[PDB]
């Protein structure tokens, strides 16, 4: 469960993020193609070459997401209910990739905002992209 | 694939008696209703909405066969897996678009399927050897993936 | 979560292995060591030939623990919760070994229930075994 | 593993500019705080209670430095990880008792870290490449397990 120091942990960081979320959302996302290329097979119909606007756009989607779960953070099930309605019964993608984008998020984090990626704070972003994938698979079956 | 020779006899002569136009099917079946999101990769069989749609539906059954099959085979050449599926592996990978983590869902289901059919001769060393033949079957369908 | 079908199978499920559970549980042990090695790390002190008396003696615990939570499917999280705080503060079993323990006792069960473990059936208790485990791992940080 | 020449290359000249003392004691360290568990493999090393005492503890710098030694070795062995780490993976197995999933975990941290120290240059095609290594490494660590 998400501690009271954790939430204030993550909308710490997540609040210097800013206005780069979009572009750190993309940034883990190529990270996670190159990293780990069996989640390509679930874009098959996007151009992932470096910069492509897919990614670029896809990017957004995925930090906005991210921006709403942070500011709704007590309130996650529900904030992120159409969500996990799309990924249970449309996207379906098999629960292990989440940890591994969850990855490349923590590394592309600790790479741009090294001041603020302390230990405590590396642990409670850990802790809130697990509660986020948790939700977001919660209705697979 | 690390096999001792005692392995390899009893996983082969279990083999022996298999059915497998029942087997590829229950194991088939049973994915897509056990993990229904792996579901996604057969909506043009149909009707898959309940148990019993899934289990005996055609379309999954003559599938099964064919992954069974294909299966078999491996066994016939436990020394040389990556080969044996090489093409299959391309396949599943660039046309079909298949995450590999549903390759080790299946063969999970597979070695359960396998119990229920054999019972208490479904021993542990035997479930033991049968778990690393789908795990190697596993490896060799993912490793033409990019 | 379970659906008042997931707990009706898994009640007659549970009822139909009876008082076989802990011989059920000693059997899945077995299985899980020889076929996951990995997990015999967790286990250094107890004798785990063929037999053992330990191991036989461990499975009873298993059993009894799954048939109190079986016993109490509404309420699991609170039935649970002494064994939570145990993994969570002492044993400290890694996430992924409990996903190993779960498929062995499916297994067990498959080959001693034919008639009883049917799609639905096995669908059921992959599900009740996934919230067991979610349970005992929920304490961990 | 499969390292590509220009894979092997930013490897190695990334880990040339690596300060192994300060790197060290921080993978250790962070695996300690993030994934509290693993402590149960350190209660000798004393005072865990709180992140900052974990980072604050010269026995978990010192360990730090002597484990990435050993990481270190296998850079300048990666043709041959498993005969190198073989030795360290009895070790791990048969005297310590560690669950090689752990491996993965290290693993994971130290790419964090990484990432940490090095910002715009660890880029995607580094990470990448550090990716293969680090399963390489924890592959060739559980290696010897029974
Ligand atoms: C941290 C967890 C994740 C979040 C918050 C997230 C968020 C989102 C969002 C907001 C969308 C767009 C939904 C819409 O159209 O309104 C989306 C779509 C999608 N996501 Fe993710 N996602 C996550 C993880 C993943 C994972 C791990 C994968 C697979 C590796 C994945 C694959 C996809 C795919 C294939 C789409 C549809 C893309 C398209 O065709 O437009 N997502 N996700
Ligand atoms: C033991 C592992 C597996 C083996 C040996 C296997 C083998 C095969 C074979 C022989 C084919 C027919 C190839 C062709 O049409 O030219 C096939 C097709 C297919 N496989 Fe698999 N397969 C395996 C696992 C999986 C799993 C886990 C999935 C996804 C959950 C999958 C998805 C598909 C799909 C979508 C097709 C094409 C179906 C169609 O005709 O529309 N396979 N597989
Ligand atoms: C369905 C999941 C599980 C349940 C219900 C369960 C239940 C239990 C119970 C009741 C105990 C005895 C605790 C006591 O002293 O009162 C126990 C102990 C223990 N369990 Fe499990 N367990 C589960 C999974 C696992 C797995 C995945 C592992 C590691 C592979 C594991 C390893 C252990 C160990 C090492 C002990 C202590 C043995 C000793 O020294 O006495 N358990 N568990
Ligand atoms: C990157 C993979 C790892 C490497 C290369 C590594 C390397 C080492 C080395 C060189 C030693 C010194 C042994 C000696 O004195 O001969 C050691 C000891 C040890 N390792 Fe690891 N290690 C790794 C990961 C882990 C992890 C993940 C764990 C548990 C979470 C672990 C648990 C231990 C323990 C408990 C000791 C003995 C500590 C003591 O002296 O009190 N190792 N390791």
């Amino acid at each position: 469960v998400l501690s009271p120091a954790d939430k204030t942990n993550v909308k710490a960081a997540w609040g210097k993020v800013g206005a780069h979320a979009g572009e750190y959302g993309a940034e883990a996302l190529e990270r996670m193609f190159l990293s780990f290329p069996t989640t390509k097979t679930y874009f098959p119909h996007f151009d992932l070459s470096h910069g492509s606007a897919q990614v670029k756009g896809h990017g957004k989607k995925v930090a906005d997401a991210l921006t709403n779960a942070v500011a709704h953070v007590d309130d996650m099930p529900n904030a992120l209910s159409a969500l996990s309605d799309l990924h249970a019964h449309k996207l379906r993608v098999d629960p292990v990739n989440f940890k591994l984008l969850s990855h490349c998020l923590l590394v592309t984090l600790a790479a741009h905002l090294p001041a603020e990626f302390t230990p405590a704070v590396h642990a409670s972003l850990d802790k809130f992209l697990a509660s986020v994938s948790t939700v977001l698979t919660s209705k697979y079956r | 694939v690390h096999l001792t020779p005692e392995e390899k006899s009893a996983v082969t002569a279990l083999w022996g008696k298999v059915n497998v136009d029942e087997v590829g099917g229950e194991a088939l079946g049973r994915l897509l209703v056990v993990y229904p999101w792996t579901q996604r990769f057969f909506e043009s069989f149909g009707d898959l909405s309940t148990p019993d749609a899934v289990m005996g539906n055609p379309k999954v059954k003559a599938h099964g066969k064919k992954v069974l099959g294909a299966f078999s085979d491996g066994l016939a050449h436990l020394d040389n897996l990556k080969g044996t599926f090489a093409t299959l592996s391309e396949l599943h990978c660039d046309k079909l678009h298949v995450d590999p983590e549903n390759f080790r869902l299946l063969g999970n289901v597979l070695v359960c399927v396998l119990a229920h059919h054999f019972g208490k001769e479904f021993t542990p060393p035997v479930q033991a050897a049968y778990q690393k033949v789908v795990a190697g079957v596993a490896n060799a369908l993912a490793h033409k993936y990019h």
